[PDB]
C-alpha cells in the first residue's frame, strides 16, 4: 500500500530465512494493486488501480 | 553559461583553378 | 680588423643586440622517380609568347619555344605553386602484441 | 503532338535525382549544374538561387553532366548536347549505337565513353574555338586491359593524357597518339569512384568497399588507404580551402571528414540523404572554400559549412565541426495532390507520396518550404493520445484552401488516406 | 532440454551489478589531494562495484 | 563582414601592443604576485632580478632551468619586446615558453615558480599572448590563489566560460564547473593536444594525473544517460587511455586502467575492441600494481561484456602473450584473495582457451573451477568443450578425475550434455 516492493531472491531466502531484499522499489505513492512478472523473468511491473498514468 | 556557437554569415571569395586549355597542346 | 669577443660582448651590452638570442631561441627546443614516360611526349616542343598563361610559364624574355619535359617541369613548379605539396603525401607513406591496435580498430570502426 | 495553346516551360519541386552535380565557376559567382530527368537546371552557390534552366527538353533522360568555364557539357541517350547557360546550341552525335556513359573535357580533347568501353575523343575546330564540333578519334578499351570503364579523369599536368579508371586498374591514354600509355596494377577491389587529389599525379579509388587508396601514377604506387569497411564509397573530395580534408560520401547516406595529416577522422553525418534513393549520390568541395555541396537521389542538394577553428593554437587539431547551412530540396516522390495559394500565381502547396507536404515558391524557388507537421495545443488542456514517437500525417487524398481570412484561423482542409476525419493547416 | 531452456539458464546466471549513475564519482574532487593512484583506483572500484 | 566585427578583430590584433601611458599601464599592473600600485611603481629591471634568482633557485632544485636562465632570462630578453621582431622568431618564442611551462607545470605551489612566472607575464604577455596553454598547464590547481590570481588577470579564449562567469570572485572555481569544462567537446581536443604534447615530453605527474582522470570519470557519468554523446566520446578518450598505455608510467598505465573500466561499465562495448584493449594493456605491462590493477581490468571488462559470442575463448596471440606476461601462481593467488570479484566470463573463457590450446595445466583448470563459483551455462559449456577434447585427446587421469568432480558436484548436467552430444 505504501507503493513499495520489495524484491528478494529465492536462492538466498530459502536458506536465510529471513531474507534481505534484493530491492526496494518505491516509484509509486499509492496502493500496488497489479504486480507481473515476465514469461522469461526481465521485467516486472507494478500498478495501481487507486491514481491514474500508474 | 555554456559555450556559444552563434552561426554567421558566409562568402565565396575568389577560387584559382588549373588550365586544362594549358594542360591540352597541339602537337609538334 | 677583427674585433675582439670581449669588446663584442660589451657591444651587445651596449647596444642591445638580441641576435645571440635569436640564434638560441630558433635552435633550442624540446630537448626532453616514374614508372612510365611517353616519347611523343619526350619529342614534343611547344610554344611559349602565344598565351599569358605560358607567359607566367617561362623563364627568359628571349625563349619562345620549349620542350616538353621542361615545359611539364614548369608546369608541375607552378602546380606547387597554386597548390603546396603537403605533409601526409610528401613524408607520409604507408608501405608480443602491438600497441595503436586501439587506433586501427578505432579508424576502422564507428 | 505538339500543342498550339501551351507550350511546356520548366518543373518546380525537384534540386536533384541521383544524377551527380556539376561545379563550375565564372571567376568568383559559382554555380552548378545538376540534371532534372530529361532537363538540367544551374543554381547560384553563394545563395543557392536558381541561374539558369535548359530551355529544350532533350528527347531521354541525360545520363552524363559535366562542366568548364560557360558551357555546359551533357550526355542524354546517344549524343553529347553543349549547351551556353541552358540554350541548346550544339549537338555532337557520337557514332555508335550505345548509350554514352562517361564524359569529360580537357582543353582541346572531349572524351565520351559509351557502355561498350569505347572512348570517343573530339578535338576542337580551334584552340580558340569553344566547344568541340570535330571527331578526332574513337577509342576502346577491351577486356584484357581493363574492367568497364568507371572513371574518364583529366590530371594535372599531362600533355593529352586521360585516366581511364576501370573496374580492375587504372589505365593512362594518350589522346593525341590514341595510345595507352600505361596500364597500373590490378586492384583486389573493384573501383567505383576515381577523384584526382590536390597534389601531383594521385588520384583517390574508393571502391566497393571502404578502402580509399591514395595511388601515384608516377611510382605506379598506392601510397596510402584508408579503411571504413561495410561501406560503398559513392563521392570523395578534398578541402581546397587549405587543410588536408578528405570528405567521402558513401552510399548509407553518410559523410566523413577525415583529417590526412594526423590520419584520424575529423566528424562523421548521419544520413543526409536516403539510401534508398543512393544515399549521397553526389558530394563535392568548394574549390578555395569551406563549403561542401551534397546531393542525394532523395530529391537533396544541400551546401554545409565548416566553421573556422576556435583554438587560437591548436586549429585544425581542435577544428569546427561542420555547420548545416544552406539545402535545396523537393519531393522524394512525385506529387500526389497539388494546389495554388494565390492570385498572384506565386506559391503551390504540393502533397506527395512520401507523407511530407510542401510549399514551393514559384517566382524563384527559394521559398521551397516543408510546411510544419507541429501540433497546436488543446483547449481543454488534457493528454493526447497517440505514440511517444513522432509520424507524419497520411497521403492527401482530398484538399481545399481558401484566402478571404488569411492570417486569422485555419485555411487549408486536407483529408488524408482512409481517414474518417480530414486534418486542418494554416498557411 | 531446448534452446529455451538454454536461454533461461543464460537468463537466470546473469546476475546483477551496481550500475553508474551521474552522482556517484562526485567526492573524489574533495579526496583527491595527498592520494595514490592506487587508493584512487582503489576507490573508483569500490564505488563502482 | 559588419565595421563592428572588422575593427574587434583588428583589435584582438592589436592587443598586446601598447597604444598610450593607460593602456602601457594596465598591461604593466597585470601581474601574478604584486597588487596594481606597486606592480605600477616597480620596474623591469627589479623584476628580472628576482626572476634571475627565482630561476637560479630552480636550477638548484633541477638541471631543466639552466637552458632557460641561459636564454629567455637575459639582458636581451630585457631589451627584446615581441612586437619588433618578426613571425618565425615569434613562432620560436612561443615554442620557449611552451617548453618552459611544460617543464615548470609541476612546481605550481612554490614561489620561485611564482616570481619568473610573474616576470614572464609582465615581459612576454603570456598571459595575453598563450592563455589556452597556460591553462591546460596550472589548470589542475583550481583550489589556489595563484590560479584565482590567474584567473582574475587573464583574458579568456571563448572556451572557459565556467571561468569567465567565474572571474574575479573571490572562492575558487568548482568541481562542478570542471565537470562542466570537460564536458565540452572541443576543450578535450585541446587537452587531447596537451596530453599529446606531455607523454611526448614525459613531463606528468599524479595530481594532474588523478585530477583529469577523475574529470574523464565524472564526465561519463554525468553522460551515462545519453548514448549517442557517449558515442561520440568514445574516439576521444579512447585514443587519450591508448596513448596513455603506450607510455610507459605505471601512473599513466593505472590511470588509464580506471578510464577503461569506467567506460566499460557506463558503456557496453564491442569484443574486438575489448580483445584489443587486452593486447595494448598485456603489450606495455611492465609492472607489479599495473599488473593487478590490468588483471581487474580483464576481469571487470570481460564481465561487463554480454551477447552473442559472450565466452567465447581467447584467439591464440592474445592468450599466449596472456600465460606470457601472467603467471598460474599470480592468478591463483589471486582468486585467492578474499575480496574475490565476480570473474565469471573471464574465467570460464580462460579455461576454455587453455582447454583448446595447451592441454597441459589440466590440474591448474581443476584449482581454478574448485576455488571460483561457477555458473550453469558457464559450466556447461565447460564440459560440452571438454567431451570434445576428450574425444580428440587420448583418455587423460587428469581429465577423467575433472570428470569425477563434475560427478560429486552435478553430475546431471554431464548426463544431459552426454545426451545432447554423445552416448
Amino acid at each position: 500500500e505504501s507503493g513499495f516492493v520489495n524484491l528478494y531472491d529465492r536462492n538466498n531466502a530459502m536458506t536465510s530465512s529471513t531474507p534481505t531484499p534484493v530491492a526496494a522499489l518505491d516509484q509509486l505513492t499509492t496502493t500496488i494493486s497489479n504486480l507481473q512478472f515476465s514469461p522469461d523473468g526481465q521485467i516486472l511491473c507494478m500498478a495501481s488501480r487507486a491514481v491514474k498514468d500508474a | 553559461p555554456k559555450v556559444v556557437r552563434e552561426a554567421k554569415k558566409v562568402e565565396m571569395t575568389e577560387a584559382r583553378a588549373y588550365n586544362a586549355d594549358a594542360d591540352t597542346a597541339k602537337a609538334a | 680588423p677583427p674585433p675582439d669577443e670581449e669588446e663584442q660582448l660589451l657591444a651587445k651590452f651596449v647596444f642591445g643586440d638580441t641576435t645571440d638570442l635569436q640564434e638560441n631561441l630558433a635552435k633550442f627546443n624540446a630537448d626532453f622517380e616514374a614508372a612510365w614516360i611517353d616519347s611523343d611526349d619526350e619529342k614534343i616542343k611547344v610554344p611559349i609568347l602565344v598565351t599569358n598563361k605560358t607567359k607566367k610559364l617561362r623563364t627568359s624574355y628571349n625563349e619562345s619555344k620549349i620542350n616538353g619535359v621542361h615545359y611539364i617541369n614548369r608546369l608541375r613548379s607552378q602546380f606547387e605553386k597554386i597548390y603546396p605539396r603537403p605533409k601526409w603525401v610528401d613524408d607520409e607513406s604507408d608501405s608480443n602484441g602491438d600497441i595503436n591496435a586501439l587506433t586501427k580498430i578505432l579508424s576502422t570502426t564507428y | 503532338k505538339n500543342s498550339k495553346i501551351f507550350s511546356p516551360f520548366r518543373i518546380i519541386g525537384n534540386v536533384s535525382n541521383g544524377v551527380p552535380f556539376a561545379t563550375g565557376t565564372l571567376g568568383s559567382t559559382f554555380y552548378i549544374v545538376t540534371c532534372v530527368g530529361k532537363t538540367f537546371q544551374i543554381y547560384d552557390a553563394n545563395t543557392l538561387h536558381l541561374l539558369f534552366v535548359s530551355e529544350k527538353e532533350t528527347p531521354s533522360s541525360i545520363v552524363a553532366l559535366s562542366a568548364h568555364f560557360h558551357y555546359v557539357y551533357a550526355a542524354y541517350e546517344n549524343k553529347v548536347g553543349i549547351y551556353k547557360r541552358g540554350i541548346e546550341e550544339h549537338l555532337l552525335e557520337l557514332e555508335t549505337d550505345a548509350n554514352v556513359e562517361h564524359l569529360c573535357i580537357f582543353g582541346d580533347y572531349l572524351c565520351a565513353s559509351t557502355d561498350d568501353n569505347s572512348i570517343f575523343i573530339y578535338k576542337k575546330s580551334d584552340p580558340q574555338d569553344k566547344y568541340p564540333s570535330e571527331f578526332y578519334t574513337k577509342l576502346t578499351v577491351t577486356e584484357i586491359q581493363g574492367g568497364e570503364i568507371v572513371s574518364l579523369q583529366h590530371l594535372a599536368t599531362y600533355l593529352n593524357k586521360l585516366t581511364v579508371v576501370t573496374k580492375s586498374n587504372v589505365l593512362l591514354f594518350n589522346v593525341r597518339t590514341g595510345k595507352l600509355v600505361f596500364t597500373s596494377n590490378e586492384f583486389p577491389d573493384q573501383i567505383t569512384t576515381a577523384e584526382p587529389a590536390p597534389v601531383l599525379d594521385i588520384i583517390a579509388l574508393g571502391t566497393v568497399t571502404g578502402e580509399v587508396i591514395m595511388f601515384n601514377m608516377r611510382k605506379g604506387k598506392r601510397i596510402r588507404t584508408i579503411k571504413i569497411p561495410q561501406s560503398r564509397i559513392s563521392s570523395l573530395s578534398f578541402r581546397t580551402d587549405g587543410s588536408s580534408h578528405l570528405s567521402v560520401g558513401t552510399s548509407s547516406g553518410d559523410l566523413i571528414f577525415y583529417d590526412l595529416d594526423r590520419r584520424s577522422r575529423i566528424h562523421v553525418l548521419k544520413n543526409i540523404h536516403r539510401e534508398s534513393y543512393g544515399g549521397v549520390t553526389q558530394a563535392t568541395f568548394l574549390n578555395g572554400q569551406p563549403i561542401i555541396v551534397t546531393s542525394g537521389g532523395d530529391n537533396s542538394l544541400k551546401e554545409y559549412v565548416f566553421d573556422p577553428s576556435l583554438s587560437q593554437g591548436s586549429g585544425d587539431v581542435v577544428v569546427q565541426p561542420p555547420r548545416y547551412l544552406r539545402s535545396r530540396g523537393g519531393h522524394s516522390q512525385p506529387p500526389s495532390y497539388i494546389a495554388f495559394a494565390d492570385s498572384q500565381s506565386h506559391f503551390m502547396l504540393s502533397a506527395s507520396k512520401d507523407r511530407s507536404l510542401w510549399s514551393f515558391s514559384l517566382r524563384k524557388d527559394a521559398q521551397s518550404q516543408e510546411m510544419s507537421q507541429r501540433l497546436h495545443k488543446k483547449q481543454d488542456g488534457g493528454r493526447v493520445g497517440g505514440s511517444t514517437i513522432k509520424s507524419k500525417f497520411p497521403e492527401i487524398v482530398a484538399l481545399a484552401i481558401e484566402n478571404a481570412r488569411i492570417g486569422e484561423w485555419e485555411n487549408i482542409i486536407t483529408a488524408h488516406k482512409d481517414e474518417k476525419f480530414a486534418r486542418t493547416w494554416d498557411m | 532440454e531446448d534452446e529455451e531452456d538454454i536461454a533461461l539458464e543464460f537468463i537466470n546466471g546473469e546476475k546483477k551489478d551496481k550500475l553508474v549513475n551521474m552522482n556517484s564519482f562526485t567526492s573524489m574532487f574533495d579526496n583527491i589531494q595527498n592520494v595514490q593512484m592506487d587508493t584512487f583506483f582503489d576507490r573508483v572500484m569500490k564505488v563502482l562495484t | 563582414s559588419s565595421l563592428s566585427d572588422q575593427l574587434a578583430q583588428v583589435a584582438s590584433n592589436n592587443a598586446t601592443v601598447a597604444l598610450d601611458r593607460k593602456r602601457r599601464q594596465k598591461l604593466h599592473s597585470a601581474s601574478l604576485i604584486y597588487n596594481s600600485k606597486t606592480a605600477a611603481t616597480q620596474d623591469y629591471d627589479f623584476i628580472f632580478e628576482n626572476a634571475s634568482k627565482a630561476l637560479e633557485e630552480l636550477s638548484q632544485i633541477e638541471p631543466k632551468f639552466a637552458i632557460f636562465s641561459r636564454t629567455l632570462f637575459s639582458e636581451s630578453s630585457i631589451s627584446l619586446d615581441r612586437n619588433v621582431q618578426t613571425k618565425e622568431e615569434i613562432k620560436d618564442l612561443d615554442n620557449a615558453i611552451n617548453a618552459y611551462l611544460l617543464l615548470a607545470s609541476s612546481k605550481w605551489y612554490l614561489a620561485p615558480t611564482l616570481h619568473a612566472t610573474e616576470w614572464l607575464v609582465r615581459r612576454f604577455q603570456i598571459h595575453v599572448k598563450n592563455t589556452e596553454m597556460l591553462l591546460l598547464s596550472t589548470l589542475n590547481y583550481y583550489q589556489t590563489p595563484v590560479f584565482k590570481r590567474i584567473l582574475s588577470i587573464i583574458k579568456l579564449p571563448p572556451l572557459f566560460n565556467c571561468l569567465s562567469n567565474f572571474v574575479r570572485s573571490e572562492k575558487p572555481p568548482t568541481a562542478l564547473t570542471m565537470i562542466k569544462l570537460f564536458n565540452d567537446m572541443d576543450f578535450l581536443k585541446l587537452y587531447t593536444s596537451y596530453l599529446d604534447q606531455c607523454i611526448k615530453h614525459n613531463a606528468t605527474y599524479t595530481n594532474q594525473l588523478l585530477f583529469t582522470t577523475c574529470c574523464f570519470i565524472n564526465v561519463v557519468a554525468f553522460n551515462s544517460n545519453n548514448d549517442e554523446k557517449l558515442n561520440q566520446l568514445v574516439p576521444i578518450l579512447l585514443e587519450i587511455s591508448a596513448k596513455l598505455l603506450a607510455s610507459k608510467s605505471k601512473d599513466c598505465q593505472i590511470a588509464a586502467h580506471t578510464i577503461l573500466v569506467v567506460f566499460a561499465t557506463a558503456l557496453p562495448l564491442k569484443k574486438t575492441i575489448i580483445l584489443a584493449a587486452m593486447e595494448t594493456i598485456l603489450s606495455n605491462l611492465d609492472a607489479k600494481e599495473a599488473k593487478h590493477s590490468a588483471l581487474l581490468t580483464i576481469c571487470k571488462l570481460f564481465q561487463t561484456l554480454k551477447g552473442q559470442g559472450n565466452v567465447d575463448q581467447l584467439p591464440s596471440k592474445i592468450f599466449k602473450l596472456f600465460d606470457s606476461k601472467f603467471d598460474t601462481v599470480s592468478i591463483l593467488t589471486f582468486l585467492d584473495k578474499e575480496d574475490k570479484p565476480v570473474c565469471d566470463k573471464f574465467i570460464t573463457s580462460y579455461t576454455r582457451s587453455i582447454a583448446r590450446y595447451d592441454r597441459s595445466k589440466l590440474n591448474i583448470i581443476l584449482s581454478l573451477l574448485k576455488k571460483i563459483r561457477l555458473e550453469r551455462y558457464e559450466v556447461r559449456l565447460i564440459i560440452t568443450d571438454l567431451i570434445y577434447l576428450s574425444e580428440i585427446l587420448e583418455d587423460k587421469s587428469q581429465l577423467v578425475e575433472l570428470f569425477e568432480y563434475f560427478i560429486s558436484i552435478n553430475e546431471d548436467l554431464v548426463l544431459k550434455c552426454l545426451k545432447s552430444l554423445g552416448l
